[PDB]
């Protein structure tokens, strides 16, 4: 699929989560951000489709206190203002 | 559901 | 399915990562440990088969350092004997 | 595979 260049935060997010490239396909992205959110565990013990993240980079990055993974749309587009080139 | 099983179908 | 009422120290896991009850299936007992392992971040990073609970309360339990979940067998020794009844 | 795959085929 096409390459997409994420810009430093993001990248320094998927970095911490355990990848290794520079530039990913949209589907590594989104793998590698689950594994930080499982990692860091921001997600709701009890309603585990909420992500809050009031105190972490990613709140900074996406600029919200929390998410719900049941709203795709969002997402995507938080991640999308996110790359500098989304065809690398 | 846990957080694993909503990401993983993310659409 | 049969009931089973786990002793004192893997109860008190159990209820630390969200169970209610006192008495479960062996199905609950398995969902609510993964959860366990979940929340405290005990899998390895990078070969997430292997648990590592060699300073946490899991590892009293067991009496292992770790252990994989590729070796089902020897999980469900480790449980079992910590069942005051198998069948309440 | 993650953890949660693998805790998830418990045979």
């Amino acid at each position: 699929e096409k390459l997409v260049q994420p810009t430093p935060l993001l990248l320094s997010l998927l970095k911490s989560a355990g990848a290794q490239k520079e530039t990913f396909t949209m589907k590594e992205v989104i793998y590698h951000l689950g594994q930080y959110i499982m990692a860091k565990q921001l997600y709701d013990e009890k309603q585990q489709h909420i992500v809050h993240c009031s105190n972490d980079p990613l709140g900074e990055l996406f600029g919200v206190q929390e998410f719900s993974v049941k709203e795709p749309r969002r997402l995507y587009a938080m991640i999308s203002r996110n790359l500098v080139s989304a065809n690398v | 559901e846990t957080f694993s099983d909503l990401w993983k179908l993310l659409p």
